[PDB]
């Protein structure tokens, strides 16, 4: 049921939300730490409800400040679908004690409690996965909490403060303590307010919202070991000269902060002139097919793949690849593909595997145990069966040995089984190792003929030459670009090329060893690598105790850029 | 840990109900197909029924359809069926199944007949007839 | 930066059956890589075309969980192997657990 409505108004945060980031002990001290926090400054979303979306996102952290004095604010539900589709958590916080539940349970649209039934919350689960409970004290003033989730760890914390008749966050500051950690897990990315309502009765509540960023603070402990001072790193010019100094007083004079660069904007990359179209209409169907015994095998290179249209070409159900995947067949580039082709029994497709045992895979076609490939075999009732019997495919049944891997057979001989030579007759232990297989219309499905194609894929052990055609990235001009050009990794400025490279350079260096012109492997061009403009940035302040001001000055670059 | 608990069952006259629940305590496979199956004395063991885990997508039996009811709760963990109109012929003894779907051509297809993981103890149906 | 040890043995002789062991999964496809110590459980119909895949296993359309195949005749790589890790986490709180030093 909806009877809650809201609205929002907005704020500046000031300077609040800074807690004792660890659990150590310091005194007179200005330390340095790396953590989440909400920034100075920031923009905190009053909301103030009255009796809706309350599926608040939740981020990395949350900081929840309240002034209401009726206790009307109570618990916090967490989750990421709130659904019964996804896990989520079911905390829980009323007046002394703390429970979750966590699994798929699904949420409605007011998570509100009647007040004190959490139906209106969850419903049900496949057997929950985990239940837990704690057991706090819990107990004109402001309340401050700070919930996040670090590596799987949710941590609680909490400051209690006094503050007068006012309307708005004060000045000060005031340290946060921790109460409570546990480690759920999940993937949180919203959670929701709780309240009291009696029936039922309106209602009237406010609180503010701010989310945590990671940033870089210094803090300041007192002679007591209190924290009564904080600057961020990242706010002004004054606040990273601050920062770099380690001091809270800068003195009259001029400093150096840091440094800014530009950022280079898309990234770009390389692939090599092919413009050859590989020819599988041939292999997939030519009204014909070799033997399981003389299985034909193609070589395929110097051409462009598109596996899409194999579809096309045979009446198969699905693609059988174990060192790739099916999807993945138009990004990586091979040197050499290999196509096999030959027609089986229906039964002994079973027997097309890796690491096979029987008749076709010790005597017929073997295959290496590391084969990084697919396999595709579709019916072929239709061609290769008549009413009469086919009989023009043949298939080996004795041999001296097994066969090696990628080894065929096509000596025809008498195979001898006793002690006296077959002499050229096949009498008394004499056999013919070639069966001719039998085809027809009305055989079982395990007996129906079978046209099977094995494709084979060499690694990049030589220059490859078999892949899928996505362009270089429509080369861009007079851009700090990111780039991963043939596995060099970096950044840089492209421009036109006035030097006459040789017929076959690819890469071309300067006095450094660092590369200064280049070639593209989609298109002969000749182009000009610079490095994207840079520099050091000061700042001039007169003393503290004088004037806030600063002045910014960028060392070495035109006044136009900036 | 998985175990496979049936109740309910009894000699009623020809055209009753019956109401029959399997319950399946510990499982913990995401995607299966638990099976049920009925063998009269003298006669092979057949599937009856079956519907998907994860929406319910229903089949039945050409014996049994229509007549046969089923219904998957996963608060219990448990499958209840409903069973009215009862011939002679429906007397056997009937097992509740369990096992996994299978996971071939890139999909997820629930399948029942042989090759099923666990059994229950299974009742006796009479019908006076 | 992992720190802690990890024990494993192969159980070929208990995982393994004539008929072929199916009772483990993986997942083949995800849209985006894993963060460190994360599972996934949820199970739905992996989606590769630009279609909906509406429930249907049908084109472009495929199932992340593949069944892995456990027998006692498979090579070593193949045989099933159980496998125990302990992780610790250092001192940063009140440490809880360690050996019986007496007091
Ligand atoms: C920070 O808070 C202000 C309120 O002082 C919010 O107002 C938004 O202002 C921007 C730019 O003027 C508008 O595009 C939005 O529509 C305003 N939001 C409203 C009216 O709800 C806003 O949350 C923030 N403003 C910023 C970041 O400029
Ligand atoms: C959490 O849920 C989101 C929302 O669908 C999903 O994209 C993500 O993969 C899940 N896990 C993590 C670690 O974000």
């Amino acid at each position: 049921v909806n009877l809650i409505t809201r609205t929002q108004s907005y704020t500046n945060s000031f300077t609040r939300g800074v807690y004792y980031p660890d659990k150590v002990f310091r005194s007179s001290v200005l330390h340095s730490t790396q953590d989440l926090f909400l920034p100075f400054f920031s923009n905190v979303t009053w909301f103030h409800a009255i009796h809706d979306n309350p599926a608040l996102p939740f981020n990395d952290g949350v900081y929840f400040a309240s002034t209401e004095k009726s206790n009307i604010i109570r618990g916090w539900i967490f989750g990421t679908t709130l659904d019964s589709k996804t896990q989520s958590l079911l905390i829980v916080n009323n007046a002394t004690n703390v429970v979750i539940k966590v699994c798929e349970f699904q949420f409605c649209n007011d998570p509100f409690l009647d007040v004190e039934s959490e139906f209106r919350v969850y419903s049900s689960a496949n057997n929950c996965t985990f239940e837990y409970v704690s057991q706090p004290f819990l107990m004109k003033n402001l309340r401050e909490f700070v919930f996040k989730n670090i590596d799987g760890y949710f941590k609680i914390y909490s400051k209690h403060t006094p503050i007068n008749l006012e309307r708005d966050l004060p000045q000060g500051f005031s340290a946060l303590e921790p109460l409570v950690d546990l480690p759920i897990g999940i993937n949180i990315t919203r959670f929701q307010t709780l309240l009291a309502l009696h029936r039922w009765t309106a209602g009237a509540a406010a609180y503010y919202v701010g989310y945590l960023q990671p940033r870089t603070f210094l803090l300041k402990y007192n002679e007591n070991g209190t924290i009564t001072d904080a600057v961020d790193c990242a706010l002004d010019p004054l606040s990273e000269t601050k920062c770099t100094l380690k001091s809270f007083t800068v003195e009259k004079g001029i400093y150096q902060t840091s440094n800014f660069r530009v950022q280079p904007t898309e990234s770009i990359v390389r692939f090599p002139n092919i413009t050859n179209l590989c020819p599988f209409h041939e292999v997939f169907n030519a009204t014909t097919f070799a033997s399981v015994y003389a299985w034909n095998r193609k070589r395929i290179s110097n051409c462009v793949a598109d596996y899409s249209v194999i579809y096309n070409f045979a009446p198969f159900f699905a693609f059988k690849c174990y060192g790739v995947s099916p999807t993945k067949l138009n990004d990586l580039c091979f040197t050499n593909v290999y196509a096999d082709s030959f027609v089986i029994r229906g039964n002994e497709v079973s027997q097309i595997a890796p690491g096979q045992t029987g008749n076709i895979a010790d005597y017929n076609y073997k295959l290496p145990d590391d084969f990084t490939g697919c396999v595709i075999a579709w019916n072929s009732n239709k061609l290769d069966s008549k009413p009469s019997g086919n009989y023009n495919y043949l298939y080996r049944l004795f041999r001296k040995s097994k066969l090696k891997p990628f080894e065929r057979d096509i000596s025809t001989e008498i195979y001898q089984a006793g002690n006296k030579p077959c002499n050229g007759v096949a009498g008394p232990n004499c056999y013919s190792p070639l069966q001719s297989y039998g085809f027809r219309p009305t055989y079982g499905v395990g007996h129906q003929p079978y046209r099977v194609v094995v494709l084979s894929f060499e690694l990049l052990h030589a220059p490859a030459t078999v892949c899928g055609p996505k362009k270089s990235t429509n080369l861009v001009k007079n851009k700090c670009v990111n780039f991963n050009f043939n596995g060099l990794t970096g950044t840089g400025v492209l421009t036109e090329s006035n030097k006459k490279f040789l017929p076959f350079q690819q890469f071309g260096r300067d006095i450094a060893d660092t590369t200064d012109a280049v070639r593209d492997p989609q298109t002969l061009e000749i182009l000009d690598i610079t490095p994207c403009s840079f520099g050091g940035v000061s700042v001039i302040t007169p003393g503290t105790n004088t004037s806030n001001q600063v002045a910014v000055l960028y060392q070495g670059v035109n006044c136009t850029e900036v | 840990q998985v175990q496979l608990q049936e109740s309910g069952g009894g000699l009623v006259q020809p055209g009753g109900s019956l109401r029959l629940s399997c319950a399946a305590s510990g499982f913990t496979l995401d995607d299966y197909a638990i099976g049920w199956f009925r063998q009269a004395p003298g006669k092979e063991r057949e599937g009856v029924l079956c519907i998907s885990a994860s929406g319910g997508s229903t089949l039945y039996a050409d014996s049994v359809k229509g007549r046969f009811t089923i219904s998957r709760d996963k608060d219990k963990n448990t499958v209840y069926l409903q069973m009215n109109s009862l011939k002679p012929e429906d007397t056997a003894v009937y097992y509740c199944a369990a096992a996994g779907r299978l996971d071939l051509g890139s999909g997820y297809v629930c399948y029942g007949y042989y090759g099923t993981d666990y059994w229950g103890k299974g009742t006796q149906v009479t019908v006076s007839s």
